[PDB]
RNA sequence: CGCCGCCAAGGUAU
RNA sequence: GUGCUCGCUUCGGCAGCACAUAUACUAAAAUUGGAACGAUACAGAGAAGAUUAGCAUGGCCCCUGCGCAAGGAUGACACGCAAAUUCGUGAAGCG
RNA sequence: UCUGGUUUCUCUUCAGAUCGCAUAAAUCUUUCGCCUUUUACUAAAGAUUUCCGUGGAGAGGAACAACUCU
């Protein structure tokens, strides 16, 4: 079955799958976070309320107990997936929070980035920023490596930057995009980082102790960005074999991480697609878009 | 949806209808409060 | 512009409300126009307090015409604030201020 | 929830006893209305775009399931190659030169933003009507 | 973010309106009667700020 | 007495823009029929168009399936009098003020608080439609309803604004052709127009044209459907169906019943979802 | 209790609303599908999201509309069946008593 | 609505008493087709009160016992209210509470 | 709360404080006289039955009419309200009872019996099955959906009051002085006692207009039309067996 | 040892 | 439109950045229905004799008044319906 | 060597401090004194509000914010 979900009154910007594959989370312009049953009749239960801005990004921690929510109101909320109660508000940035990521494995960490040009490292126990990295241009997407040593940031300078938590220095720069980077995501191994950019190029970059030093490992094509200027996000399949990235042309693009062939182009959406997620065990794709509906593609 | 004259349809801020005694005195424990009513013979 | 436009809306056209805030009939009123045109405390007491502030602002603009000095205005609006009832008729539709008139009339001796 | 439950169509001849208007879904006697939380800036931007040049994108969710086209006046979209009202255009054509006097010293000669421009048988019928 | 203006605005408005014997401003005169309720809220704040005789 | 959330708003008053901004009030203006305090809403349809705020309330629009501000029907885009003349049931409503007007208006508002989805009496008889009123059902209507009303001082030549006067100019109106039931002056001429259409000129003889050339059969029209649609008119003498031209030939004994078929099938007989082709037969043994 | 509490709160903010209440924060849009006429009406009108704000009511206004109407009371709730005991009639003499 | 002031005391107690005896005889009379000729038991109650005021014993023949003894206890309740108000306002005009001509000229006949 | 409520035919409902013995609220708004009143056991609302056609809800701390219950055609004699649904029971002088909805204001169910009008309803308060009161064939009802449980015997006097005890005994007070006991298990008339007059009253003046038990329910006390409260206790005997 | 300071509806009908 | 930046090669040409869609649209109206009051002429004034204090009930009548005071001619409008007693007709049923 | 902020303008609830080094009116329930009925009243207590202002607290800016407390 395909499964069509509806509920969100405004554009949906993000959706994720619980780490154990039992439930979904979705949120967008409305300001509401909806939880869904992956199986059963695809029922909707709790609605998380309390964000005054729009929800830019949801994430689960590796345990599936904590749900993080970056909002345009400058606050990143921490949510309890079990009860639906709010835990903390990370008040800090002077402008919109564009994105957030939560470190897996190592003691709890959270990274945020915003239009004020800064990137901040948060310890959920401190109620204060730990480190601040002033760039100079607006920051759009941020992710941690699996060793919890490095922060990877994509902005509007077409250059992905890597930060060293101990030195607090610009360790690496990556060249290879012709335009703004809208979405970054690490492989489950830590081995590779997937990027979307306005230039319509999906580029995989490999981050390793020993690097070729020219890490344009692969390039894929087909993903279109347009005048809507929506943030575009991409995801790795549970086993790293598939690459999905949403586009503004109503099609879900799924590529073969090796041969680079388009495996899937799927329609069904009326508007631009904002995020595509893969179920952690089974070949199920959750597609979220600006038409306020979700689909559960099965492969 | 179209109530009486008291709700919205009048600006008659009438006398004797004012927020007087806007707090309710509750019967405390030294009087015949219902917590001591639920167990006495 | 509001106390005359109340009369202009209520279709009277015989009460000559003047700038120094008083009220006068003109036409030796019959029964169908006497009972239509008489006001209670809300119109009249507002008329007397507006007459009081009218006399105050007339005193200030008389000062700023340039023919009277500051001590004379001081004794003037002292007499205005101390001898209401003698010249404003504000006690007529609200008697509680009468004691306050006495509260003025006593303290003036202290002065 | 399951997509197959809402995707399953209704077995029937569409019931053409009703008309096209009354058999259509609604909740108010005029259309299905529901509130939402669309951004203000791009909304007003494409509103001003359609107000000036007459083309904009088409907002819905479940009309055709694939929609990325432009509406209104069609040819003026590809004539201007899809520009906005907040963007500096590729050319400056048909521009209209005014005169300025912003010294604020002269009398009856100061004409800044309040300036007038450089450019500055029916009565018989209107008499016969009245 | 609203602030002061020239003080010759109120004078021009009321010299245009005047004693309200014209047909042009008839949409506003009822609003003047709507200013009847809050007049002692203006007269009280007037008489609270009277100029002292050491002022001008 | 009345609160609302969103009005009826047929498409010819929304404007040419899907993106309009609208301001609202809680208790706005009175209706021009019954003086009920509705909620007037104000918006800008177009750049050369007036605001067209609100004419009537929600309840009086829910009686007769009427739009909000120009007093036309939502289901077609026609006035009320044409609609209940075409359906021949008026659903009466009084004329005075306190005699029987607000009484039955308040009661019909009271019994309609549950649905709010369909009118009170037109729900059963808006189904048997699209026969006599589909002939004049204007798609993509003229936007001259949305243009502002005429201003003065251009009639007398006094307009100091010139071009920046927002209403209109150089429009001389005519004092010869301009409420709820009756009477409407151009609507009588519109009924005369639909009564004076353009059929074929009737040849002057005594009803000898009993044959008729109807075609456009294809795969929708069959012989038994056509002879049962003729069976309600009367009995046959000799009928046939030819498939090299996709046509049918029917006659009648004493012409008159087929005559109203000539009234029924002048590009008007719509069965099986097709505008059929009809021209005259021979009736001359040619 | 919360039903009658929100009812009486709307009543107090309606009967006595005079003391310093904010209007609303009208940042919401409304999206209503033109599912009545549109095939070529305003070509491309498919769900037509519009903007809804509220006009500010100035606090210098008397009540505009004459609340003085009086109508007779209409038809009430329809009568239930009456279902008494079987009605008896006594005699010709106790009715005379 | 309007409250009951000192003038509508006797014009409200009689209305409540006639309403009470109205819905009492409406619920006490048996299943006959006629109730009270629409005002007659009220007339017997009023005439029993007028006969008690002159102390006429009011022995009317041919009358059922429950309506006549409910009229007797109702005029006895009105008599109790009448004498308990008579004692009260006699004490008030004795000590000097009210100076009303209506109360004094009424209490003359009510003693 | 440490205060009481009173009401009468002066078109006034007074809130008598008990810490100062004075009136603090002075409810008003009824277009006619007032017959009865009742309180909710849990929340701070009050219900009042009046003479014109209506029962009304008075909100404590606001003294504003939240709902007016307008469905009758005559006066309403008594009113009771409780915490469990349905809330409001109004028996009126147009020979009907009706059970209301306190939230929406519209009625839930109307109850048509009793050729002579209903004047007394009461809650038990332990379990369901409330009772009604009328001069002709006094009846018994139910809280959910309405249900005629049982009718009682020939208590054919015109009645005013009903009071019921938790252990199963019930008392009915009428207008002819005859007050009657009942049981809750069967519907059996036990005593059939009549009260004599204290010396000032005449032969037929006695009519029970109030009756209530103690909170221990060991003592009953009635207020009659002879301006007298009579107080009954138990009888510690054994030879009063049922035939 | 030094009270007290007064308006109107009640009448020339609707 | 305006300011800044040689930013791109003439102070001038160009490019970028910032500012980002008000208005019951009117001075009018062919104008719209025109209720109160005043003027004209009628009718005229509660309680089974006359002059009359009044307080009330109703709702499709209002006015003055801040009114849960009060007063407006008791503020005005409040009328013939007999019901069961006699007889005739018709219906339902019983011996 | 690092630490790095007084005013002004907008919401945000708590107030128990002569909230204000002073002090207005109204309502109810009672006692009075003028009084014919009432509103205008007299002046004492009991208990509520209304109203002119005030106290400390969460944010967003701007005003020399870079003088410099630390
Ligand atoms: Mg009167
Ligand atoms: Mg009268
Ligand atoms: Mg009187
Ligand atoms: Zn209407
Ligand atoms: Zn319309
Ligand atoms: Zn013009």
């Amino acid at each position: 079955p395909i499964m069509l979900l509806s509920g969100h009154e405004g554009e949906v910007y993000c959706c994720k799958f619980h780490p154990n594959g039992s439930t979904l989370a979705s949120a967008g312009f409305d300001r509401l976070i909806l939880l869904w049953n992956v199986y059963g009749d695809c029922d909707n239960y709790a609605t998380l309320k309390g964000h005054s801005g729009a929800v830019m990004e949801l994430h689960y921690n590796t345990d599936g107990s904590m749900l993080f929510s970056a909002s345009t109101d400058k606050t990143v909320a921490v949510w309890d997936s079990e009860t639906g109660e709010r835990v903390k508000r990370l008040k800090g940035h002077t402008s919109f929070v564009n994105s957030c990521y939560p470190a897996r494995r190592g003691p709890q960490l959270v990274c945020t980035g915003s239009d004020d040009g800064t990137v901040k490292l948060w310890d959920i126990r401190k109620k204060a920023a730990i480190q601040t990295f002033q760039n100079t241009y607006q920051v759009l997407a941020v992710t941690f490596n699996d060793t919890s040593d490095q922060i990877i940031s994509g902005g509007i300078d077409n250059d992905i930057k890597v930060w060293d938590l101990r030195q607090n220095k610009l360790t690496y720069t990556m060249r290879g995009h012709a335009d703004s980077v809208t979405g970054l995501s690490l492989s489950s191994e830590g081995s590779y980082l997937l990027s979307n950019a306005m230039d319509n190029t999906v580029r995989v970059w490999d981050v390793r102790p020993f690097a070729p030093k020219e890490r344009c490992v692969k390039i894929f094509q087909g993903n279109v960005h347009n005048f809507e200027k929506n943030l575009l996000r991409c995801s790795w399949s549970p086993d790293g074999s598939k690459i999905a990235a949403g586009s503004a042309d109503r099609f879900v693009y799924v590529w073969d991480t090796t041969s680079r062939r388009i495996l899937y182009k799927l329609p069904g959406h009326a508007g631009s697609i904002n995020e595509v997620a893969f179920h952690p065990d089974e070949p199920i794709i959750i597609s979220a878009s600006s038409d306020k509906r979700l689909y559960m593609g099965e492969i | 949806k179209g109530e009486g004259d008291l709700s919205q349809l009048s600006k008659q801020y009438s006398s004797r209808d004012l927020p007087s005694h806007t707090k309710i005195k509750y019967r405390q424990t030294t009087q015949d409060a219902p917590e001591e009513v639920r167990n006495r013979d | 512009n509001m106390l005359n436009l109340l009369i202009h809306r209520k279709n009277l056209n015989y009460l000559h409300l003047d700038y120094n805030f008083n009220l006068k009939p003109v036409k030796t009123l019959t029964t169908k126009e006497r009972k239509k045109s008489r006001f209670g405390n809300a119109f009249h007491l507002c008329r007397e307090v507006l007459r009081l502030t009218k006399l105050v602002v007339d005193s200030h603009v008389q000062y700023r015409l340039g023919n009277v000095d500051a001590f004379q205005l001081a004794d003037g609006l002292q007499y205005i604030f101390a001898h209401v009832g003698q010249l404003t008729g504000m006690y007529r539709y609200k008697y509680k201020l009468m004691r306050q008139i006495r509260m003025c009339k006593d303290l003036k001796h202290l002065i | 929830p399951t997509y197959e439950t809402m995707f399953a169509p209704e077995f029937g001849p569409e019931n053409p006893f009703r008309t096209q208007q009354m058999a259509a879904p609604r909740n108010m006697l005029s259309g299905y209305a529901e509130p939402a939380h669309i951004n203000d800036f791009m909304f007003e931007q494409q509103r001003r775009t359609f107000a000036t040049y007459g083309y904009a994108l088409d907002p819905s969710l479940d009309n055709h399931q694939v929609s990325a086209k432009y509406i209104g006046s069609v040819e003026e979209a590809e004539k201007n190659q899809g520009l906005t009202v907040f963007e500096t255009g590729q050319k400056k054509t048909e521009k209209r030169k005014k005169f300025k006097e912003n010294d604020a010293s002269n009398i009856d000669g100061f004409l800044g933003p309040w300036a007038k421009y450089v450019d500055e048988e029916e009565q018989k019928e209107l008499d016969e009507i009245t | 973010q609203k602030e002061d203006m020239p003080p010759e605005h109120v004078r021009k408005i009321i010299r245009d309106h005047g004693d309200m014997t014209n047909r042009k401003f008839r949409h506003d005169k009822r609003v003047y009667l709507g200013a009847l309720k809050y007049m002692p809220h203006a007269v009280l704040k007037l008489l609270e700020n009277m100029p002292m005789p050491w002022e001008q | 007495w009345e609160d609302a959330d969103f009005p009826i708003l047929c498409q010819t008053c929304l404007g040419e823009n899907p993106y309009i901004r609208m301001t609202k009030e809680k208790y706005g203006k009175e209706c021009k029929i019954c003086a009920r305090p509705f909620t007037v809403f104000r918006w800008c349809p177009g750049v050369r168009m007036r605001f067209k705020k609100t004419e009537v309330c929600q309840t009086c629009s829910k009686l007769k399936n009427v739009c909000q501000t120009c007093l036309l029907d939502l289901e077609y885009g026609l006035p009320i009098q044409v609609r209940d003349a075409g359906l021949s049931f008026k659903d009466d409503m009084p004329k005075s003020d306190v005699n029987k007007e607000y009484y039955t208006q308040n009661m019909e508002r009271e019994i309609s608080n549950s649905d709010g989805t369909r009118p009170v009496g037109m729900l059963g008889k808006a189904t048997s439609t699209s026969d006599m009123l589909l002939k004049l059902a204007r798609t993509t209507p003229y936007y001259k309803r949305n243009r502002p009303h005429i201003c003065s001082f251009w009639v007398k030549g006094e307009c100091k604004r010139g071009e920046e006067c927002p209403y209109r100019h150089e429009k001389p109106t005519d004092p010869d052709d301009p409420r709820y039931y009756g009477i409407n002056d151009p609507v009588a001429d519109k009924l005369l127009k639909r009564a004076s259409t353009m059929p074929r000129l009737d040849p002057p003889e005594d009803k000898t044209i009993t044959t008729l050339y109807v075609g456009g059969l294809g795969d929708t029209i069959t012989e038994t459907d056509l002879r049962n649609h003729f069976y309600q008119f009367g009995e046959i003498r000799t009928i046939t169906v030819v498939q090299r031209q996709q046509c049918a030939f029917i006659q009648f004994a004493t012409r008159q019943a087929a005559e109203v078929a000539a009234e029924k099938s002048f590009n008007k007989l719509i069965v099986n979802g097709r505008r059929l082709n009809v021209k005259w037969g021979r009736s001359q043994a040619a | 209790r919360v039903a009658l509490e929100k009812s009486v709160s709307q009543k107090v903010a309606a009967a006595m609303p005079v003391r310093a209440a904010d209007k609303l924060a009208p940042a919401q849009y409304i999206r209503y599908t033109p599912s009545q006429q549109g095939v070529a009406f305003n070509s491309g009108a498919k769900q037509r999201v519009i903007r809804m704000v509220e006009m500010q009511k100035d606090p210098m206004e008397p009540p505009r509309f004459k609340i003085n109407k009086k109508i007779p009371r209409g038809p009430p709730s329809p009568p239930a069946p009456v279902m008494h005991s079987p009605s008896r009639k006594m005699t010709v003499k106790e009715q005379q008593e | 609505a309007k409250t009951v002031t000192k003038q509508r005391v006797e014009s409200h107690f009689d209305l409540e008493l006639r309403a009470a005896v109205m819905h009492d005889i409406l619920d006490m009379m048996p299943e006959g087709i006629k109730q009270n000729k629409a005002r007659t038991i009220l007339q017997h109650l009023s005439e029993a009160w007028r006969c008690w005021k002159a102390n006429i014993p009011w022995k009317v023949p041919g009358l059922p016992t429950p309506i006549e003894n409910m009229i007797l206890r109702y005029v006895k309740a009105k008599a109790d209210w009448w004498t308990n108000t008579a004692h009260y306002n006699r004490e008030r005009i004795r000590r000097g509470a009210t100076v009303d001509k209506t109360v004094c000229k009424k209490n003359l006949g009510r003693l | 709360s440490p205060y009481l409520f009173s009401c009468g035919e002066d078109k006034q409902v007074k809130c008598w404080d008990l810490e100062y013995n004075k009136v603090i609220r002075h409810y008003h708004g009824h277009l006619s006289a007032v017959y009865g009143l009742d309180l909710h056991p849990t929340i701070d609302v009050l219900v009042t039955c009046s003479r014109d056609s209506t029962a009304r809800i008075w909100d404590v701390r606001t003294k504003a009419s939240v709902h007016t219950l307008s469905g009758h055609t005559n006066a309403v004699a008594t009113v009771r309200c409780q915490a469990a649904e349905p809330q409001i029971i109004t028996g009126s002088h147009d020979t009907t009872i009706r059970l209301w909805d306190l939230v929406a204001g519209k009625t839930r169910v109307t109850l048509t019996n009793h050729k002579k009008s209903v004047r007394a309803v009461v809650l038990h308060p332990r379990h369901y099955t409330f009772a009604s009161g009328s001069p002709d064939n006094i009846k018994q009802w139910k809280f959910p959906d309405g249900s005629f449980i049982q009718n009682l015997s020939g208590h054919n006097a015109i009645i005013n009051t009903l009071t019921v005890n938790s252990d199963g005994v019930l008392v009915s007070g009428a207008d002819n002085g005859t007050m009657h006991l009942w049981d809750w298990r069967t519907g059996y008339n036990f005593q059939r006692v009549h009260a004599a007059v204290q010396p000032g009253s005449l032969d037929s003046e006695s009519g029970i207009f109030a009756c209530a038990f103690d909170q221990s329910e060991s003592r009953l006390l009635t207020a009659e039309a002879d301006k007298t409260i009579k107080v009954y206790r138990e009888d510690d005997t054994a030879t009063e067996e049922t035939h």
